[PDB]
């Protein structure tokens, strides 16, 4: 009988994933997370968790304790566009 | 799968299904009935009433051909009128090179074989319509015949075309058409599609008739009023 | 007539015949070019010779006029069909307005005719970049570059090919004012950037600048063998 | 589906895909509602925008002295065959010198929007072309559809939400036939009313009016105009 | 598996159309506010490198003397609706010795939006602002990859598209002057660009019914920034 | 109406054009013919069996002639053959009318198998499905030529096409030498094509033509009938 | 053999006022020494502010009005306006130029209001230039009328004499006195004059008779 | 008119406009509009039926794909 639809989030439903990735870990104070999700226009859930996950690496790689702004920016522009020839997406959207 | 996409290839038995497959959308059009008496030849339609807001005179199922032809369609009605263009404007091109009126041996000679021409390639599709055409002459008399989406086309003494095609025919062949003039036909046209089409599939419907021979002189026009009023007075007396 | 739209809109707004024709310049072999406030000088690097060849069939850095040069990446055999396209309607510049063609209007030719070669039937679209450096009239030198869609655009200093993030890294960390001090200064800062790339220690790189009223003039493989003696001694003492 | 992508493929029921498409994008616009006297015909449509900033796009647009139409789809085939439109009359004025007759006009319609419905790789021209005219036979209301099929009607109406339009313009053509230019108008604006939900209705700035009249050229009136006819309306029942 | 270029959707609408609907939310964003005193139009630059010259990409591209142009989205196929619009200025002012309205230059151009096919091959992917100065004044358009276009009065275009709409309905009104209308603009462009505002990042261009098509360059144009 | 104006013919990633592969093997399956040429002339013979004895003989031909001096046989699928029979007719009569001299018989097939390497690439056809034996007698010195259907030719002393054609090869081999005249160049061609017949050979089974410096000319079944006897 | 061209004759006449533009000519169709009628005015109503007058090859003048008018419903479907009187003058330049190596064989005077509410004439040649000027007359009688009205109108040739604009009286009498001189003399000026008054509020229309050779 | 006997339905329907809005149905859809519409009514909270009720709940069965459409007429 139902047959609800799971499309891609707009612009509120990525920046309400953003934070629910990133709620529980240690981040600098004053970073702003609308500006990411303008960054990631067609974006999966499951890639979104992916980036705050790998910019909490580059942390990790020098040697500090927590994550800053041009941490999550050298994140967006390696999984959204380095990995965009994998991307997954734009044969499904067609549904083949 | 994929044998039956374009009209280009065969199936592996040997026959396409594109035609076939527009040969069906003609079985959606209601009833297009057209026999010929002894001196002329009578088309009948009849007109699903779609709902009120129409106009009584609208679309009409039933075109003009030439002065003397005279076309009945069945199937959709953009491909019918289409049809109609090309064949009225093939009778335009023999008056003008020959000088005088088209016989319908030849008309529908060089409409069917327009027809087929769509029926070969992959870049266009087959029509969706299947029609009737019927003439008087003063040397060769009546005439009637018939296309269907394939392109074939036979001479007949009385056809029909749309939902009920068998169950209309079966009736035909209790006239005798050989030896009735076109006046006591007009009744009987119009009675054997009042059996047909139960009021479960249709609430109202429209009767739209037409008329050749040499009691009309030899054009081609729509009946009167009075007399489709007579053959619709007889529409009541079918339910004894 | 072969009538087929290549190029098309994803699903999510990409043309993916122009991102993967981007990738076929991200293989080709590495042009660099910076520019001094009085002498250009751009040099590809990798010319990957094999001893046996005729060096001079395979060069890359041509000229469509006398002030204007042209170094591309990307593959070959589109490249020298745009260059003769584009020799074409410099030459017929001349035939209208009588000046030389500025350096900023052969660019737009080139860009524009990228563009709608994205856009007409039947046609996948080119697969080069390409480095235009020129000093105009009245002794402005600077460069553009043109990205395979179509989009020119103009730089101080900036790199093409295999190998072109790492050299725009390099560059930025080291592109000073007093980098373009000297002609030879500013050669220095040439060499020290395609040796900071595929290894080409001297022997697979042509360096190539011009003066801005010169022609091109390429130094043969023994400036470069003394600059690079040279940029590796101050390299040597220091560290 | 494969028998889903391409105009020229028959579906195994008969029945073609793309043509059926088409008509989901008549059923996206805004509605419009058209309808005749004796001696007049009146279309009435309702515009929309995007934001509260912007403007309200307009749909009826004037084809002659004698002829307008009101289209819904997308607003770019509308063009389209709107100076097709133009230029059939203007030529047939300059050959004839004579007004083109309304009922001629849409038979070169229904020829021109057929022939992309039968080639390879032509879409058709997703438009709701409600038109409204004189011949000289008095008032004609003529409605097509992406089918290449057009209708003669008395009252008809298209767009999205059309349906609650039509129910009322049954149970009230009894009425069309006698009145005058005034109430002529407010039994289609009672239409409008129909369509809506229950809370805005007509505010003077996203509705307009074309009448073609007997002494009375086409004439479109627009969001100040409007408001003389608009008063003298009642309030909706609940 | 591959449709055509030309199909319809079972919603209906098109394939590739809607897809370039998606295209111009990666383009850098614009704002252009109509005021009675005149049409302000501005829109940021996205820098990517410190060697790159600042002032060879522009945005803001004159169509005639009165009519100014902002781009979104792609930018190469972009140049060509322009040249189109240059060349049918000039061709009404030939023919009729006038100047063309703002409003009848986009629909000579929205005509052309929507011509792709097999003969004679894709849509235009950009998005364009139309600001101009006609007999009826001050005038805003905008279009559309599809082809329609409407008057607007307060339009934000850019991948900050419907982030900057929300914020342009609040402060907007009808009685605004060109001073503040300017003012109220790049408050708004430093919330949604990314790096920090300065005379380079951005442009402006402003159509007055005194003077003509005026853009600012970069020492006016920093009064209003470190007045901000 | 129009055409497609693409190949349907590419590289495999093995790089093997891979219709022109399958177009080899419909050659292979058609009827045997040998071809001879022996320091005087050249013969042609072929194997043609109607299918019933219905069918009137003295209808078809399978050798035809170009000119004067120059005739033609295959080992394909027939609708094919008449096609560049007619084509390869009308490139005779332009070379004559531009030199007023008979065509060369390597220049012919310098043009006839420049029309199957264009018809393999062009847009939306299929190759030709038959192989040539091509005779002819310019200055004296005969000439055999084969072409094939991807548009390369070949200069053969002596050759085999259709069924069972790799044991013709060995058969030819093992026979011919540089010096025979004309009628031992016949009684060899009938005993290669009785290799692969049925058990009837008569005068209408197979079919002979030969080239002299008089010219082509194709034989009678009068003395068809007097070399198949005393033949094998 | 079949020559193109044939003269029909006609004579009109345009004078600018301050608030007004009157716009005159006979009703005369004749070629050869025959009158084919006595009613054929040049007087054409393009809008409610401007109106043409049109001499020469009458085959012409009728297919060359029938151009302009399709070209003002044109503009209006793509512009929402009408055209203004100095648009149709340079509309109407490129319009005879187009056929420059085969003209029309039409004199043209386009008479109205501007958009200051003044008087604007713009002559024209069969090929397409044109100016714009105070009054002129052209047609078969053109070099009768021109010098007359220099010396009314212009007020040339006099001396120590009064410069008063013309009013809307005046220019009546004037016009419907120089149109019964050039009745005398040429024989193709006709038989009834309609002059046609355009003023801010419309235009008015008035016939006189004339002479009837 | 079958399974819409146990709802409580106000007399403002008009099923012979309901089976026109609704074609192209099968008897399993024609069904499924009646309890769509038998939920959106609890939504609101309303307890009888109204028109439009029916008329949303199409909207669902059809199961069509909302994106930002409102460009057109």
């Amino acid at each position: 009988d139902r047959k609800i639809e799971f499309s891609l989030p707009d612009l509120e439903g990525r920046t309400h994933i953003f934070k629910i990735h990133a709620r529980s870990m240690s981040v600098e104070r004053d970073i702003r997370f609308e500006l990411l999700a303008r960054l990631c226009p067609n974006s999966t859930g499951a890639e979104i968790r992916s980036v705050c996950t790998e910019a909490g690496m580059f942390a990790i790689r020098a040697r500090r304790k927590i994550a800053t702004e041009k941490d999550f920016l050298e994140a967006v522009n390696k999984v959204i566009k380095s990995y965009a020839k994998f991307s997954a997406t734009p044969r499904y959207m067609t549904y083949n | 799968t994929g044998y039956d996409l374009s009209a280009s290839t065969f199936s592996p038995d040997g026959r396409v299904f594109q035609v076939e497959y527009a040969m069906k959308a003609v079985e959606n059009s209601s009833t297009a009935i057209g026999i010929r008496c002894k001196d002329g030849v009578v088309f009948g339609v009849e007109k699903l009433v779609l709902s009120k807001l129409y106009e009584e005179g609208s679309n009409k199922r039933l075109f003009n051909v030439d002065r003397h032809v005279g076309m009945a369609v069945a199937g959709l009605l953009a491909d019918a009128r289409s049809l109609a263009d090309i064949a009225r404007e093939e009778a335009s091109n023999f008056r003008s090179n020959f000088g005088y009126n088209i016989p319908l041996k030849h008309l529908a000679d060089r409409v069917a074989m327009y027809v087929h021409a769509y029926t070969l390639y992959s870049a266009v599709r087959p029509f969706g319509c299947s029609f009737m055409l019927g003439s008087y002459s003063v040397n060769d008399g009546a005439q009637l015949y018939m296309i269907d989406p394939s392109g074939v086309s036979y001479g007949y003494w009385g056809c029909a075309i749309g939902k009920a095609r068998q169950a209309a025919k079966t009736e035909i062949e209790k006239l005798q058409m050989k030896e009735m003039t076109c006046r006591d036909i007009v009744k009987e046209v119009a009675k054997i599609i009042y059996i047909v089409h139960d009021e479960v599939k249709d609430k109202a419907f429209e009767l739209e008739l037409s008329w050749v021979g040499e009691l009309t002189n030899g054009r081609h026009e729509i009946v009167p009023k009075d007399i489709r009023e007579e053959a619709e007075k007889y529409a009541k007396e079918s339910l004894k | 007539s072969y009538d087929r739209a290549i190029t098309v809109f994803s699903p999510d707004g990409h043309l993916f015949q122009v991102e993967y024709a981007q990738e076929a310049v991200k293989k080709g072999s590495t042009a660099v070019g910076v520019r001094g406030r009085d002498i250009v000088v751009l040099g590809v690097e990798k010319k990957s010779v094999a001893k046996l060849q005729d060096e001079r069939t395979v060069r890359k850095i041509c000229a469509l006029d006398d002030n204007v040069c042209m170094a591309f990446a990307g593959l070959t055999a589109d490249a020298r069909i745009v260059i003769n396209r584009a020799r074409v309607e410099c030459q017929s510049h001349r035939l209208t307005v009588e000046d030389p063609v500025t350096v900023e209007y052969i660019t737009r030719y080139i860009a524009s005719l990228k563009q709608r070669y994205t856009q007409s039937n039947g046609r996948r679209p080119f697969g080069i970049s390409a480095l235009i450096v020129g000093f105009d009239f009245d002794g402005t030198p600077r460069l553009y570059q043109t990205d395979p869609s179509g989009t020119y655009h103009a730089w101080k200093a900036n790199a093409i090919g295999r190998g072109a993030k790492s050299v725009r890294e390099f560059l930025e960390k080291n592109y000073t004012d007093e980098a373009i001090e000297t002609d030879d200064l500013t050669i220095k800062l040439v060499i020290k950037a395609l040796l900071e790339v595929v290894q080409s220690g001297g022997k697979n790189i042509e360096l190539a600048v011009m003066r801005r009223d010169q022609s091109l003039k390429i130094l043969n493989p023994e400036e470069i063998e003394k600059y690079v003696a040279e940029i590796e001694k101050e390299k040597e003492e220091n560290e | 589906n494969q028998y889903d992508n391409d105009v020229t493929v028959w579906s195994p029921q008969g029945r073609i895909h793309q043509i059926e498409y088409a008509m989901e994008a008549v059923k996206q616009g805004s509605a419009t509602v058209g309808l005749k006297s004796k001696t007049h015909a009146v279309l009435v449509a309702l515009k929309r925008a995007q934001s509260e900033l912007a403007a309200h796009q307009k749909k009826i647009l004037h084809v002659d002295n004698h002829i307008g139409i009101s289209i819904a789809g997308l607003t770019a085939d509308a063009r389209l065959l709107c100076n097709f439109m133009r230029q059939e009359c203007l030529d047939s004025r300059f050959v004839f010198d004579r007004p083109l007759p309304v009922s001629r006009l849409v038979s070169l319609i229904g020829s021109k929007t057929q022939i992309p419905t039968q080639r390879y790789g032509r879409r058709p021209y997703g438009v709701g072309l409600l038109i409204a005219g004189y011949d000289d036979m008095g008032p004609h209301i003529f409605q097509t559809c992406p089918s290449a099929n057009y209708f003669d009607c008395r009252a008809m109406s298209i767009g999205a939400r059309s349906q609650s339009a039509r129910t009322y313009l049954e149970r009230h053509m009894s009425e069309f036939m006698e009145c005058n230019l005034n109430e002529l108008v407010k039994h289609g604006l009672r239409a409008l009313r129909e369509t809506l939900p229950a809370e805005q209705d007509l505010t003077t700035k996203n509705v307009s009016i074309g009448i073609v009249g007997k002494d009375l050229e086409f004439t479109i009136y627009d969001d100040d105009d409007v408001s003389p006819f608009l008063e003298g309306l009642e309030e909706r029942p609940q | 598996y591959d449709r055509g270029v030309n199909t319809f959707s079972p919603e209906g609408r098109l394939f590739q159309v809607e897809y370039a609907i998606e295209a111009i939310k990666l383009g850098s964003t614009a704002i252009g506010i109509q005021t009675s005193e005149g049409v302000c139009l501005a829109v940021e630059k996205r820098i990517t490198s410190p060697l790159m010259e600042p002032s060879s990409i522009e945005k803001i591209v004159e169509i005639d003397a009165h009519i100014g142009c902002a781009m979104s989205g792609l930018i190469a196929d972009a140049k060509t609706l322009i040249d189109k619009a240059r060349v049918e200025t000039q061709n009404h002012w030939f023919t009729y010795n006038e100047t063309m309205t703002v409003e009848s230059v986009t629909q000579a151009v929205s005509n052309l939006a929507l011509q792709f096919g097999e003969e004679d091959s894709r849509p235009f992917g950009v998005a364009l602002l139309f600001g101009g100065v006609d007999e009826k004044g001050p005038q805003l358009f905008h279009m559309d990859p599809s082809g329609t276009f409407v008057q607007c009065d307060a339009r934000a275009i850019g991948s900050a598209s419907e982030g900057a709409q929300s914020s342009l309905q609040e402060v907007y009104h009808k009685s605004m002057t060109l001073k503040e209308a300017i003012k109220s603009s790049l408050i708004i462009l430093k919330q949604v660009m990314e790096e920090k505002l300065n005379a380079t990042n951005i442009e402006l261009a402003t159509v007055q019914p005194g003077q003509n098509f005026h853009m600012f360059t970069k020492e006016e144009l920093e009064e209003v920034i470190k007045d901000i | 109406e129009r055409g497609y104006s693409f190949s349907l013919t590419t590289f495999s990633p093995s790089g093997k054009l891979v219709q022109i592969e399958y177009a080899l093997a419909a050659v292979a399956g058609g009827a045997p013919s040998v071809g001879i040429k022996a320091a005087n002339g050249v013969v042609l013979a072929t194997e043609k069996k109607q299918k019933s004895i219905l069918y009137d003989e003295r209808s078809v031909h399978k050798v035809e002639p170009i000119t004067k001096h120059i005739g033609l046989v295959y080992s394909g699928m027939g609708p094919d053959y008449r096609v560049l029979v007619h084509r390869a007719r009308k490139l005779a009569q332009q070379y004559y009318l531009v030199y007023q001299e008979p065509i060369p018989t390597a220049q012919l097939v310098q043009r006839v198998a420049s029309v199957m390497q264009e018809y393999t690439q062009s847009g939306g056809v299929r190759p030709f499905g038959v192989s040539l034996l091509i005779c002819g007698w310019n200055e004296g010195r005969p000439y055999l030529f084969q072409s094939d259907p991807s548009g390369a030719y070949f200069a053969w002393k002596a050759t085999a096409m259709g069924k069972n054609y790799v044991n013709g090869k060995t058969f030819l081999e093992k026979r011919y030498n540089e010096d025979l005249e004309l009628e031992d160049a016949i009684h060899t061609a009938i005993l290669t094509l009785k290799e692969s017949f049925e058990g009837q050979m008569t005068e209408d089974n197979i079919e002979v033509g030969i080239c002299n410096e008089a010219g082509f000319r194709r034989l009678t079944p009068t003395e068809v009938k007097d070399y198949l006897a005393a033949i094998a | 053999r079949f020559s193109p061209y044939v003269f029909n004759g006609g004579t009109i006449l345009a004078i600018a006022g301050e608030d007004f533009a009157i716009v005159a000519s006979d009703t005369r169709l004749s070629e050869g020494f025959s009158i084919h009628t006595r009613d054929s005015p040049k007087c054409y109503k393009l809008t409610d502010k401007t109106v043409i007058g049109c001499s020469g090859f009458h085959g012409d003048c009728l297919t060359l009005t029938k151009i302009i008018e399709a070209r003002l419903k044109m503009y209006k479907h793509s512009n929402n306006k009408a055209m203004t009187t100095g648009a149709i003058a340079a509309m109407l330049s490129t319009i005879l130029y187009s056929r420059r190596f085969f003209p029309y064989y039409v004199y043209n005077i386009i008479g109205g209001l501007d958009e200051e509410g003044k008087g604007a004439v713009y002559s024209f040649d069969p090929v397409g230039s044109y100016q714009r000027d105070s009054f002129k007359a052209g047609g078969s009688a053109s070099a009768m009328l021109q010098p007359l009205l220099d010396n009314q109108v212009g007020f040339k040739n006099m001396q120590n004499v009064e410069h008063v604009p013309l009013s809307l009286d005046r220019a009546m009498r004037l016009v419907k006195d120089v149109f019964i001189s050039a009745a005398e003399r040429d024989v193709y000026t006709g038989d009834a004059l309609r002059i046609c008054i355009v003023t801010k509020e419309g235009i008015r229309e008035e016939t006189v008779s004339l002479r009837k050779d | 008119q079958i399974h819409s006997r146990k709802m409580n339905v106000s007399p403002d329907v008009n099923y012979e406009e309901l089976a026109r809005c609704t074609d192209d149905f099968n008897g399993a859809q024609c069904k499924a509009v009646c309890v769509e519409a038998g939920m959106i009514a609890l939504r609101r909270g309303a307890t009888e039926l109204t028109h439009e009720d029916y008329m949303e709940g199409i909207l669902e069965v059809q199961a069509k794909k909302k994106a930002n459409l409102q460009y057109y007429a």
